[PDB]
């Protein structure tokens, strides 16, 4: 699976910076993501290993790396078309739990991508609400 | 420039 091969450097490159990811990285890895379109499976798997792997700095942009996948995805093939949210939809309680061991001060920002989503129907509010309720949960 | 949630596709 060589276009997935191109993506999994492309992801892992995010090691070899600093957050917050430039435009232009996150560019490239959605990039390579949908030209992997054929293995979304496999993307998606990636993406979610990176998230329950990495250190808690990179939380945050691997969320990012959903999101900017998930919306040029809907942009590119139609937002119901998209492959991309209903894959990682599959196992995002599992997600959003090892997002939540970002640090403290990166919890809004998790938030901030959330409401967005409701806002603009990336994903069902049935989906994005306990998500939204484990966020405050915390902070209590 | 940093990536933003905000910003278009
Ligand atoms: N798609």
């Amino acid at each position: 699976m060589e276009a997935v091969k191109t993506f999994n450097s492309e992801l892992y490159s995010l090691m070899d910076m600093k957050p917050p990811i430039s435009k232009a990285k996150m560019t490239q890895i959605t990039k390579a993501a949908i030209k992997a379109i054929k293995f979304y499976k496999h993307v998606v798997q990636s993406v979610e290993k990176f998230i329950q792997k990495c250190k808690p700095e990179y939380k945050v942009p691997g969320l990012y790396v959903i999101d900017s996948i998930v919306r040029q995805s809907r942009h590119q093939f139609g937002q119901e078309k998209d492959v991309f949210a209903p894959r990682f939809s599959n196992n995002i309680i599992s997600t959003f739990q090892n997002l939540y061991r970002c640090p403290g001060d990166d919890k809004s920002k998790i938030v901030r991508v959330l409401n967005l989503w409701q806002k603009n129907n990336v994903f069902k509010s049935e989906i994005i609400q306990p998500l939204l309720d484990m966020a405050a949960a915390l902070e209590h | 420039p940093s990536y933003s949630p905000t910003s278009p596709s």
